[PDB]
């Protein structure tokens, strides 16, 4: 998995 | 489930450093990253940067840099924030904060309810409480209003409340403003001329910056 | 940074209207993994930002039907069908699609409602803070509309601006009106020496400056 706000990416 | 627990109001002198925390619960504290914003009082919010406890991998926005230090004990589910070399423009509210939108049937996004940081080099000051009566028995009418003024004080926050939070309608307690090192702040309280002085009205002020805790009563009074 | 920005900067409407923020982002808000992470919060004065709607459309638990979302790539609009008195404060419109999170300056909703004149009360020092030497006189200007006044002190007649703190409070959440409170400080010395202590304000609600006074040492 996830961004620096926690988006699976 | 889920809030965030930041530590008190801290009053810092220029050059110096503070550490700041932020308890969490209610989430997994090792699997979602935790950020930290700033807010100043007339400006918006930015976002200074994020922290992953898991791994304790960091993440920051080249203005804070070299301004902010983020580190986090997961065997309490704490993070912290500590602001070096402070000045001015580091005086601000600071808000931890947790968002996480994936999963529907758990949307997150909550925030502390920030740490008021106070830039200064002035000395911390007790309130002087002073009752605002009305003179003699002249009125208004049917409804009389009640004051109480807590002025040369500092840093803030001030607690000021009336007979203990149990009159809480017709009050208005005014903003702090601030006369070279010093706030003044006022509150007034409207109740019908039956009520008082037949029933006290009492001003509780509190000053924990400096341990005041005072409780003015509204006596009636004579010419000046 | 992706730049979030927001108009109008400030919003008058008036109980039960309807209102409108517009969101615009300096770049496309959709992020690889296929959503749009544009929110919508509300600060009221004195608290952190409370989420509305998340991922451009979707209302957080306990959020009023009365706020909608909707927009696309990089223009959004956030929608109050119908304005309580429940809706002050500012109106922030974010982004998380990108590193860093940013936030729009944001929209502060100001209400309109019927004029009305304020309620003036007048305090002379009390003897506590006269024993310190100084002598401050208030004036409490409370529950009035519009937002426009201005407060006067006349001292045996003459107007005195040197030394008057003013303070305002935000639009009530239950009147939609505002207050004031000046306060006109002095030494003993110099309130000794005079008698008539006024405070005069003009507002719309009159054509004639509201005025209220007392004398010195008398009832």
């Amino acid at each position: 998995t996830k961004d620096t706000n926690n988006n699976l990416c | 489930e889920v809030n965030l627990q930041q530590s008190g109001t801290v009053l810092a002198r220029p050059g110096a450093s503070v550490r700041m925390s932020c308890k969490a619960s209610g989430y997994s504290f090792t699997s979602y990253w935790l950020h930290w914003i700033k807010q100043r009082p007339g400006q918006g919010l930015e976002w200074i940067g994020g922290i992953y406890p898991g791994n304790r991998d960091t993440r920051y926005t080249q203005r804070f840099k070299d301004k902010a230090k983020l580190t986090a004990v997961t065997s309490a589910n704490t993070a912290y924030m500590e602001l070096s070399s402070l000045t001015n423009e580091d005086s601000a509210v600071y808000y931890c904060s947790i968002i996480y939108f994936d999963y529907a049937d758990f949307i997150m996004d909550y925030w502390g309810q920030g740490t008021t940081v106070t830039v200064s080099s002035a000395k911390t000051t007790a309130p002087s409480v002073y009752p605002l009566a009305p003179v003699c028995g002249d009125t208004t009418g049917s409804s009389v209003t009640l004051g109480c003024l807590v002025k040369g004080y500092f840093p803030e926050p001030v607690t000021l409340t009336w007979n203990s939070g149990s009159l809480s309608s017709g009050v208005h307690t005014f903003p702090a403003v601030l006369q070279s090192d010093l706030y003044t702040l006022s509150s007034s309280v409207t109740v019908t001329s039956s009520t008082w002085p037949s029933q006290s009205i009492t001003c509780n002020v509190a000053h924990p910056a400096s341990s005041t805790k005072v409780d003015k009563k509204i006596e009636p009074r004579g010419p000046t | 940074d992706i730049v979030m920005t927001q108009t109008p900067l400030s919003l008058p409407v008036s109980l039960g209207d309807k209102a409108s923020i517009s969101c615009r982002s300096s770049q496309a808000l959709v992020h690889s993994n296929g959503n749009t992470y544009l929110h919508w919060y509300l600060q009221k004065p004195g608290q952190s930002p409370k989420l509305l709607i998340y991922k451009v459309s979707n209302r957080f638990s306990g959020v009023p039907d009365r706020f909608s979302g909707s927009g696309s790539g990089t223009d959004f609009t956030l929608k109050i069908s119908r304005v309580e008195a429940e809706d002050l404060g500012v109106f922030f419109c974010s982004q998380s699609t990108h590193v860093p999170r940013t936030f729009g300056g944001g929209t502060k909703l100001e209400i309109k409602r019927a004029d009305a004149a304020p309620t003036v009360s007048i305090f002379p020092p009390s003897s506590e803070q006269l024993t310190s030497g100084g002598a401050s006189v208030v004036c409490f200007l409370n529950n009035f509309y519009p937002k426009d006044i201005n407060v006067k002190w006349k001292i045996d007649g003459s107007e005195r601006q040197n030394g008057v703190l003013n303070s305002w409070t935000d639009q009530d959440s239950k009147d939609s009106t505002y207050s004031m409170s000046s306060t006109l400080t002095l030494t003993k010395d110099e309130y000794e020496r005079h008698n008539s202590y006024t405070c005069e304000a003009t507002h719309k609600t009159s054509t004639s400056p509201i005025v209220k006074s007392f004398n010195r040492n008398e009832c």
